[PDB]
């Protein structure tokens, strides 16, 4: 939703990338969400990690990264992940899961992609039922870890 | 981040960075004398704002200059001097004994101020127009009545 | 006719257009003479005595080279205007017998690019031709103004063609044997550009200060000499130097000339001093404003004045009172109470700095206030300076009650709780505060870049625990009850002192005459 | 003068062609074996970005300001043109030149022979060097119990920094000096101190104890009740001293190894100022007794080192009374003429 | 946004957009008009009078006037010369409690 | 063979007039002719920060110049896109109306911001009123350390200091000619403040948007063929978003 | 055509002085004897309209020398140095045509203080030099040619310009005063054609404060409505007309607001009225002028306070009730419900007088009541000589934190109290209020002797008797 | 563009009750 011309090629170029690092040639669509992730990932680490701060990439070698992100904390983000999508699941009327994933572009964070339609509040329209179950679905990874 | 709007002015409208407006500025002036007056002075140690090393060395020169042409013109010279602006050298150490600072207020509050009157204090509300910005404003003028003046004072400001 | 019209055009467009000054001029039989010498400027001594060492080493001295003593070949001189650096300019003009080329910054760019640094290799050329030679390039702030960041300016493009053909043309002065001397005259010298004063082209500059007192005197002796002058001139001049404070030169001459013009205006034979001081007066300030007309509140602000006066005037521990004025003479404001200025303690020798050391004399008396045998303590000084700001209030409330008070005296009234918080805070000398372990409780760490000051962190709940703004009331209620007492007991001085200032010649009344109408009437009944 | 940056006044063809060919000339076919492009300048901000890439104009090289023997050096340099000084000192005459650079040499020298000449000599002299600042140049007013106070006051703080172990050395001991009234004790500057040495816990404390000792001769001489608030800077330090100790070098053992004050440089009035950390009423209670603690401590050894001095005490306060300035070396005569007594060092 | 709320039975950002609105004129009612009781009659210590927009740093539309929210700043008369402006000493947070609590009795009725 | 520029070198306006930045399509297409080529392009920040809603508007100056309905749209959008967009895809990105990308930079960049003090006269930490017109050692005891002389410390003498507070005239005011030798902003707050805000407004002024033609330039460099572009930059997030969208520049590294 | 001194209105002063010139110019005898130069400058500083050129034609007539007149606009040009060369040209005429006058116009717009400012600063200051070196400059003089130069403000131009020197004397140019407009009235009629029934006076007290060029313009406009007329000449009664719409312009209002107008001043013309320490009424009025949207009420100007500034503390007391007078006969007449937007600025002076009480140390709170005043007062110089405008600090160190509440509820006491008081007084005189308001509506001005003769049949017995008792104190 | 995004100038006993209403949501929630 809000893509637009430009938006589709340069995904396909993306795209095909994303399809190379797989060791494959043709183009899947899981190769697209994997560049919808790629891009939404690196995008929220190019704000975080800026002239210094930093402290959320974890494949760098350097200080700040370790190299194979230890097991325990390989745990604690499967956990967080599977407590946000269950509660998304069982909500009545919530967005839609397209691919939930762990540890994407080397992150210590999960994501999942939602599906959600244009036209049932078009751009404009919150209700309170939604707002609550929003909100409970943002505590539910905290306590499940 | 929610701020809760502690220490200022209630209602106030941004400056010229944004706006054109030049109020918040004007009180925030004396806002700053206020502080140097009152709270902290201008260095590290001092009591209040001062009578500094070099005011005192110039008074003491203007004095002796106008002996020495009321003396000369109406009939240990250069030690003086020599010695004097050793003295000058200091000026910037902090640590100099100053017993007493009744003269920054003998000259800062009575030969600056209560020592005169100022005479335009208010006005009657009823004017010629509804307003002193519009009486101000006019295209004559309306404080000429022996045709004394007749001026209105400008509005008092609070900031607190 | 074809082409060398242009070029001519051109080589009148650039030719150096300076006057030229003490050579003879074969046109007429004619040549420039300034017509003024080193003796018609006044209290300048130590330029003038340069000025002639440099005019005795450029003329034939052998006796300066025969010490090496080179003359500075850049000189520039700055000071704010109306200090009188062109008639100095003159005066060497006069005295030196050699070329004189006097131009201005201002002539140089013109309609056309080019024009600036060719008229400034004109002039160069044709002086460094008669060398040896003097130029005297007057106000270069518009040609060697700094160079700036930005503007895509022809006129800035000129500027900066002249600027570097001035510094390259002085540069030009490689072989020491030219013997060029140039001078600048300005007032916006720290606009000028730094590769100027570097040493090889402006070595030397020389301020020109606002004269002093004996300068003062020396230029009105000088101006005056050929006009008519009442009684011993030595003592008007004495007073007019000592009274006109900040003066420069052109004003003073002014001044003896309109002086002398209003003295043939009104068919006085002689100029007396009241009518200079009269003059000065008006000089200063303009217009005279006319004095307040009677009413029922010329009497109060007379009644509320007078009190002001009489508080003054026994507060131990003040300079003396000169006069209370009714009238001021100007806009804006009204009646005043003055004090003795650094001319009269200069006539009684004084020292500077009295008011502070009557803090701790012991057995004087100073306009009607005795102190005997035990001095005041920055404490009882500052503290008794709380009276006669509460003194016009305090007539008001005593002779009508609440109902007439008034905004003539709420302005002092709303000055006092600054005092008393210094005698109470910010002091460290207050009785109860002295038996203290020695923490200082009132302490600001610093400014930062941004101008913000910060406070001492473990000052969390002092001013509320110490005590003070109960204190600092403590002592503004004592205030107000001495100065209701004193205003009680005085009532008949304060009575006779409004009375007689309301009556005088010019509404005024002499400082004297004050302390012995309070000295003479006793005191009232309470 | 050429070398400036993009955007001046041209329009990128008369300055840009110049510099550019200058690159051409260092860079593109460059043959320059055994030539060197010396250039000079003090605004090295200013140079183009492609005039100092690596190779055009790397190394940059800085001069500083001349000093005592380095202008020495350029006076002696400078003296083998004239009818000069045969051999006189002048290696002190440096020290009359704080703040000179090398052109304000040459002038002076040159202002120095105008005035030799001017002198009717031929040859230059000493004195008339000084003589340089020939031309750039152009009963007791006080009461007694003033005067009293003011030099009980100097002498004890004099008194105090005499007999302090590590402490700096008297300069000048001035009461009022001139008839203007003030007072000072000054102490010799020295730059044998290295200011990345850090500071122990008894020298912190002598540097109170030496701050508060004035304070402390003037209760004991003339009474409470006669104390001024002349004293207020030197309280301040001391103040100064016993927070940072608590808060910046965690000295206090209730508080311990927090950091909660850093001092901190001006962009350059005071040179300093104090980054601060916002405390609760707990933990700036439990700091405050201990700085109360520091201070009357300090307070009650300047009255002892004043009280077992009271000799030497009366002799420099009398001193001070009858000449009014003194310098470091007759307070030393003076202090030990009269059996002062040193403070212990135990290290 | 109570009609959405009253036909839905939910509540909703429409809410949002429309108490926002609200919330200034009922400020310029209590403070600048002087139209509450708070006091006794309704007369306040404080106000906040408009500038002039000559002050803003401003731009030009071709639009229309707006129906409600621009014509009935006709009533209004902003300050336009800054030496002349008033504003008194700001509230001291247990008056501006019961002014506030007046704006809050005039909307909830 | 590799082709080097900065990119100040283009940032030249004058008059509202950006010369430089048509300098650059030349040498783009001079690039264009020498195949196969590297070009480098540093600092492109400097010809790439953001083109400039704002309340403050009706609330003091009372402008009002909009439709209630549009208004009212905006309110619904902007409330549905705070609360609903955060991390989704091209719907949701370097967005400053999303308050959590602000938390999250405030996070990972500052270090830890305090509560308010305890204190009084303060504004609520340890500080005093800001001013309203933008224009390694332990103690203390280790920080207390003709013609130039004359013309350049006048010269620092009389530049305009913003943290200067001000003098005050003696209500008689110096007579005449001495108030002529006084630099008018050291003793009159209305000429301080005019002074400083007419600074600040001119430094403002000069925004002169160039991101649409070198929008159009950088989407001119795909109808090429073998060469290739780098552009290296030190601030990729104060970049605006026209750049960072798929075609122009959003391969990172 | 040529000009005199016997042209001019007013400015005797100014006469004098320009005759000082004119003396020393033609017949410098007195001036050998004197042993004094002749001045180089004259600066005539004035609001304009008030004839700063004709003066110049006229001293350079009566000296009977050349007048080059330029004015400065001439030498703004934003070439590259023209303007020094215009400033040449100019002076080398005149120093050919010696003697001469030089006067400039418009000398405020080129001879401001040189500073950096924009690139403008590079050729405007530029323009100025060359000015500093001609009326002093090298050569010592041209032959001591007289300058004169049109300002209105001399504190704007630099001190370079003004200083004696180059410019010796400054003499100024005010608005005609009584006898200047006494006068000014008769010789703007002299070739006018006008009636026998002329009391010149009356005008000249009757129009005081309009600079010649207005009453230039108000004799137009009466000539011009007496060609309306058909006559060709005016009377008395319409040339008043005309002066009064000269000082506050010639709209359509309706019928319901205009009520509202009647009612608010009839009401505060009933307070002024009743309230013994307010000053007497001088005329009330309902027709909106051209920059006030409402109807006015005028007192009559106390000289003394003016003079003096003693406002006592029951002047203002009675002021605050004089400031809701409009609001209470509104809210009175109309009901609670059509409180209208036309007291904005009355409530906003109200608020003004009520801070002003506490500010001056009259506050009823012991802590505050004849010793302080709010908090730190600064003064700061406004657009004038003597003008001065206040402002006060007030911080933690000297409030405490409960006196901010205490300022608070006192002065809202006032305001609401007072607001009580003026009510109930409207109140009993309900009867002297419509009166007002019906007469108002039916004449539409009203002055001060038919307010005073309303109240006086109509009022209340005790507000009459109040009023009577204190009807001959000078000072309240 | 500390760093705070909102800002309030509400009364504290009215803050305090806003505060705790949001509190109540959060542990419900
Ligand atoms: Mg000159």
């Amino acid at each position: 939703a809000g893509f637009t011309g430009a938006d589709v090629m340069g995904l396909m170029a993306r795209a095909a990338r994303m399809a190379a690092r797989q060791g494959r040639h043709a183009i899947t669509e899981d190769d697209i969400y994997a560049a919808m992730e790629n891009k939404t990932m690196e995008a929220t680490l190019e704000a975080s990690t800026a002239g210094d701060g930093g402290g959320l990439v974890g494949g760098e070698g350097v200080e700040g990264s370790p190299d194979p992100i230890p097991p325990q904390l390989r745990r604690a983000v499967s956990v967080y992940e599977a407590g946000k999508a269950l509660l998304a699941y069982i909500t009545p009327d919530y967005e839609e899961i397209a691919r939930v994933s762990v540890c994407p572009l080397n992150v210590l964070t999960g994501f999942t992609l939602f599906v959600e339609d244009e036209d049932k509040n078009v751009n404009a329209i919150l209700t309170r039922s939604e707002l609550e179950g929003r909100m409970v679905v943002h505590l539910a990874g905290r306590c499940a870890e | 981040l929610l701020s809760f709007a502690d220490g200022n002015i209630l209602d106030e409208p941004p400056s010229p960075p944004f706006s054109s407006l030049l109020i918040p500025a004007k009180r925030f002036e004396n806002y700053k004398r206020f502080f140097r007056d009152t709270l902290t002075g201008d260095k590290m140690g001092q009591r209040k704002s001062q009578i500094t090393l070099l005011e005192k060395l110039q008074y003491h020169m203007q004095l002796r200059s106008i002996k020495q042409l009321n003396a000369t013109f109406s009939s240990n010279a250069a030690l003086t001097s020599q010695k004097l602006d050793t003295l000058m050298s200091l000026s910037t150490n902090n640590l100099l004994q100053n017993p007493t600072n009744i003269n920054w207020y003998y000259q800062n509050r009575i030969l600056k101020r209560h020592g005169q009157y100022l005479t335009n204090q208010w006005w009657n509300g009823q004017l010629s127009e509804h307003n002193a910005e519009t009486v101000f404003l006019s295209d004559i003028d309306w404080r000429s009545s022996l045709d004394v003046l007749l001026d209105f004072p400008d509005t008092d400001q609070y900031y607190n | 006719s074809k082409q060398e019209k242009k070029e001519s055009q051109w080589e009148r467009l650039t030719s150096s257009r300076a006057r030229e000054f003490m050579t003879k001029d074969e046109k007429t039989g004619k040549m420039r003479d300034t017509g003024v010498r080193f003796e018609d400027i006044a209290g300048m001594e130590f330029l003038v005595t340069e000025m002639r060492e440099i005019v005795r080493m450029l003329k034939g001295d052998e006796a300066y080279k025969r010490v090496g003593a080179k003359c500075p070949k850049g000189i520039i001189f700055q000071g704010p205007p109306g200090t009188g650096k062109t008639y100095l300019a003159r005066a060497i003009a006069g005295e030196a017998e050699v070329p004189f080329f006097s131009s201005v910054g201002s002539e140089f760019v013109e309609m056309f690019a080019g024009v600036a640094a060719a008229r400034v290799n004109s002039l160069f050329y044709n002086a460094r031709k008669k060398a040896p030679a003097i130029i005297f390039i007057d106000e270069i702030d518009a040609i060697g103004r700094a160079r700036s960041t930005l503007g895509g300016d022809p006129g800035s493009m000129e500027r900066e063609s002249a600027l570097l053909a001035m510094l390259v043309q002085m540069d030009g002065i490689a072989n020491k044997t030219e013997q060029v001397l140039t001078i600048g005259a300005t007032n916006l010298a720290q606009e000028l550009d730094a590769a100027l004063l570097r040493p090889g082209r402006f070595e030397v500059v020389y301020e020109v200060p606002q004269p002093g007192p004996s300068a003062r005197m020396a230029i009105l002796r000088y101006h005056a000499k050929g006009k008519p002058l009442e009684g011993d001139g030595q003592r008007l001049l004495l007073k007019t130097a000592e009274a006109t404070q900040g003066w420069s030169a052109a004003a003073l001459a002014n001044l003896m000339n309109e002086a002398a013009i209003l003295t043939v205006r009104r068919n006085v034979p002689a100029i007396s001093l009241p009518m200079v001081l009269e003059l000065v007066e008006g000089l200063n300030w303009g217009e005279q404003a006319p004095r307040i007309p009677d009413s029922e509140a010329k009497d109060r602000l007379a009644l509320i004045t007078a009190a002001k006066a009489v508080a003054f005037a026994l507060t131990p521990g003040l300079e003396p009172i000169k006069s209370v004025t009714m009238w001021s003479g100007r806009r804006g404001l009204g009646p005043s109470v003055d004090f003795i200025a650094m001319e009269d303690k200069a006539a009684m020798d004084m020292h500077p700095e009295e008011t502070e050391l009557m803090g701790w004399r012991t057995n004087f008396k100073t306009n009607a206030a005795v102190v005997g045998d035990e001095p005041l303590g920055e404490f009882a000084h500052v503290a008794g300076l709380l009276v006669p700001l509460y003194a016009g209030r305090a007539a008001e409330v005593a002779l009508f009650g609440k109902d007439g008070a008034s905004l003539a005296t709420a302005q002092p009234l709303a000055d006092c709780f600054e005092i008393a918080y210094y005698c109470v805070r910010n002091s460290q000398v207050h009785p109860r505060f002295k038996s203290l372990p020695p923490l200082h409780t009132t302490m600001w760490l610093g400014r930062d870049d941004a101008g913000r000051w910060r406070r001492d962190p473990l000052a969390i709940g002092f001013d509320e625990e110490l005590g003070y703004h109960k204190l600092t009331l403590t002592l503004l209620k004592a205030s107000w009850r001495r100065a209701l007492r004193l205003v009680a007991q005085r009532r008949s001085a304060i009575t006779k002192v409004a009375a007689e200032m309301l009556a005088a010649p010019e509404e005024k009344i002499t400082g004297a005459r004050l302390v012995e109408i309070i000295e003479s009437t006793p005191l009232d009944d309470l | 003068a050429m070398g400036a940056a993009r955007g001046a006044q041209a329009s990128g063809d008369e300055s840009a062609s110049i510099i550019n060919e200058l690159l051409v000339q260092m860079d593109g076919f460059e043959d320059n074996r055994g030539i060197v492009v010396l250039g000079a300048t003090n605004r090295p901000g200013a140079i183009d970005s492609a005039l100092i890439r690596p190779g055009r104009f790397d190394r940059i090289i800085y001069m500083p300001l001349p000093d005592a023997l380095g202008r020495a050096k350029i006076m002696q340099v400078h003296a083998r043109n004239k009818a000069v000084d045969p051999n006189i000192n002048w290696y002190e005459v440096a020290r009359a030149m704080a703040g000179f650079t090398g052109a304000d040499v040459m002038g002076l020298m040159a202002r120095a022979a105008r005035m030799a000449a001017r002198q009717g000599r031929h040859a230059i002299t000493e004195d008339d060097i000084y003589a340089a600042m020939e031309n750039k140049t152009m009963p007791d007013p006080i009461p007694p119990q003033l005067r009293r106070a003011v030099s009980v006051y100097e002498a004890g703080k004099a008194l105090l920094a005499y007999i302090t172990p590590d402490y700096e050395e008297i300069a000048r001991v001035s009461v009022c000096p001139l008839n203007v009234l003030t007072g000072f004790t000054l102490f010799v500057e020295d730059e044998d101190k290295n200011v990345n040495a850090i500071l122990t816990r008894s020298e912190l404390e002598g540097r109170m104890v030496v701050h508060l000792a004035g304070r402390c001769a003037e209760k004991l001489v003339m009474g409470e009740g006669q104390m001024t608030g002349m004293g207020s800077p030197d309280l301040f330090h001391a103040n100064l001293i016993a927070r940072e100790m608590i808060m910046s070098m965690g000295m206090g053992r209730r508080t311990g190894p927090i950091d909660l004050l850093r001092v901190a440089a001006t962009s350059e009035g005071d040179p300093f100022y104090y980054h601060t950390t916002d405390m609760s009423t707990e933990q700036a209670r439990v700091a405050l007794a201990e700085v109360v603690e520091l201070l009357d401590a300090a307070e009650a050894k300047a009255m002892y080192g004043l009280a077992i001095n009271w000799r030497a005490l009366q002799a420099l306060t009398q001193a001070l009374l009858d000449r009014g300035t003194i310098t470091g070396k007759e307070v030393a005569h003076i202090l030990e003429s009269n059996g002062v007594i040193h403070f212990p060092d135990p290290y | 946004g109570f009609a959405v709320r009253t036909a839905l039975g939910e509540e909703t950002n429409f809410t949002a957009a429309d108490i926002k609105r609200a919330t200034r004129m009922a400020k310029k009612y209590v403070f600048y008009y002087g139209f509450s009781e708070a006091g006794g009659a309704g007369i306040t210590t404080w106000a906040n009078q408009p500038y002039s927009g000559d002050f803003v740093i401003g731009q030009q539309r071709a639009r229309k006037v707006v129906s409600t929210d621009a014509m009935d700043a006709f009533a209004d008369w902003p300050t336009v010369s800054e030496d002349f402006r008033f504003d008194a000493p700001s509230p001291s947070d247990v008056t501006w409690h019961r002014y506030t609590d007046e704006v809050r009795r005039v909307l909830k009725g | 063979k590799i082709i080097t520029d900065n990119a100040q070198r283009y940032a030249l306006v004058n008059r509202g007039f950006a010369i430089g930045i048509k300098l650059l399509r030349e040498v783009f297409d001079a690039i264009a002719l020498n195949t196969p080529c590297i070009f480098l392009l540093e600092d492109i920040h400097a010809i790439g920060e953001r083109r400039p809603n704002g309340s403050f508007k009706e609330d003091f100056f009372g402008s009002q110049r909009d439709e209630v309905h549009e208004k009212n749209q905006v309110v619904y959008q902007l409330t549905r896109h705070a609360i609903t967009h955060y991390k989704k895809p091209f719907k949701g990105d370097y967005s400053l109306a999303i308050p959590t990308n602000l938390y999250v930079t405030d996070l990972f960049l500052k270090l830890p911001t305090q509560s308010i003090s305890n204190l009084t006269n303060v504004e609520n930490h340890n500080l005093s009123i800001k001013n309203k017109i933008q224009h390694n050692k332990n103690s203390y005891l280790q920080l207390t350390q003709t013609s130039p002389f004359s013309v350049l410390l006048l010269k620092e003498e009389k530049r305009l200091k913003p943290n200067k507070i001000v003098e005050e005239l003696p209500w008689t005011s110096l007579p005449g000619e001495q108030l002529a030798t006084k630099p008018r902003t050291s003793y009159s707050v209305r000429a301080k403040v005019a002074m400083l805000a007419e600074l600040s407004l001119s430094n403002l002024s000069a925004k002169l948007d160039m991101i649409t033609d070198l929008l159009v330039i950088i989407d001119s460099v795909r109808s090429n063929k073998g060469f290739v572009v780098f552009a290296t930059t030190d601030i990729p997030h104060v970049l605006d978003p026209a750049l960072r969208r798929p075609g122009r520049l959003d391969e990172t590294i | 055509e040529i000009i005199f001194f016997d042209d001019i209105a007013g400015n005797k002063q100014a006469k004098v002085e320009l005759m000082e010139v004119v003396d020393f110019f033609r017949t410098p005898e007195k001036f050998k004897a004197s042993g004094a130069r002749a001045p180089k400058g004259v600066l005539l500083v004035g609001p304009p309209g008030n004839g700063k050129t004709l003066m110049a034609r006229a001293v350079a007539g009566e000296s009977g020398v050349a007048f080059i007149s330029s004015s400065a606009a001439e030498f703004i040009e934003m070439y590259m140095g023209l303007g020094a060369a215009r400033v040449r040209d100019l002076f080398n005429t005149a120093r050919s045509v010696a003697p001469c006058i030089i006067f400039i116009d418009e000398l405020d717009a080129v001879g401001r203080q040189r500073q950096g400012g924009g690139r403008s600063n590079d050729e405007r200051d530029n323009t100025v030099n060359q000015l500093l070196t001609e009326m002093d400059g090298f050569e010592a003089e041209q032959q001591g040619i007289v300058v004169m130069g049109a300002t209105n403000r001399k504190d704007v131009l630099d001190a370079a310009l003004t200083r004696p020197g180059r410019f010796d004397r400054s003499i100024e140019v005010r608005r005609p005063d009584f006898q200047g407009r006494l006068e000014a009235v008769k010789v703007h009629l002299r070739d006018k054609p006008v009636a026998a029934e002329i009391d010149y006076v009356s005008l000249a007290s009757l129009m005081g404060g309009m600079s010649g060029a207005q009453i230039a313009g108000v004799a137009n406009t009466a000539c011009f409505l007496a060609s309306r007329d058909g006559r060709s000449e005016v009377n008395q009664t319409d040339l008043t007309l005309a002066v009064e719409q000269a000082k506050y312009g010639r709209r359509f209002v309706g019928a319901g607001r205009k009520k509202r107008f009647a009612v608010m001043e009839a009401s505060i013309a009933l307070a002024a009225t009743l309230l013994p320490a307010i000053e007497p009424v001088e005329y009330a009025t309902i027709i909106p002028s051209t920059r006030s949207p409402l109807g006015r009420t005028v007192l009559k100007p106390h000289v003394g306070r003016y003079t003096t500034g003693v406002w006592t503390y029951r002047y203002l007391r009675e002021q605050l009730l004089v400031a809701l007078a409009g609001r209470a006969g509104e809210e009175l007449v109309l009901g609670r419900d059509e409180l209208s937007s036309l007291n904005q600025h009355r409530l906003q002076m109200a608020r003004q007088v009520a801070w002003k009480i506490m500010n001056s140390g009259m506050s009823s709170h012991p802590d505050y009541q004849h010793l302080r005043g709010l908090g730190s007062n600064y003064f700061d110089g406004s657009s004038e000589p003597g003008r001065f405008q206040q402002t006060t600090v007030v911080m933690d160190a000297n409030q405490t934190r409960s006196e901010a509440v205490d300022a608070d509820m006192e002065v809202e006491g006032l305001l609401n109290g007072g607001y009580k008081q003026v009510f109930e007084l409207l109140v009993r005189n309900r009867a002297a209020l419509d009166a007002l308001t019906e007469l108002l509506l039916e004449r539409e001005k009203i002055s001060g002797e038919e307010v005073v003769q309303v109240v006086e049949e109509l009022g209340h017995p005790e507000d009459l008797a109040r009023r009577a008792q204190w009807a001959g104190y000078e000072l309240l």
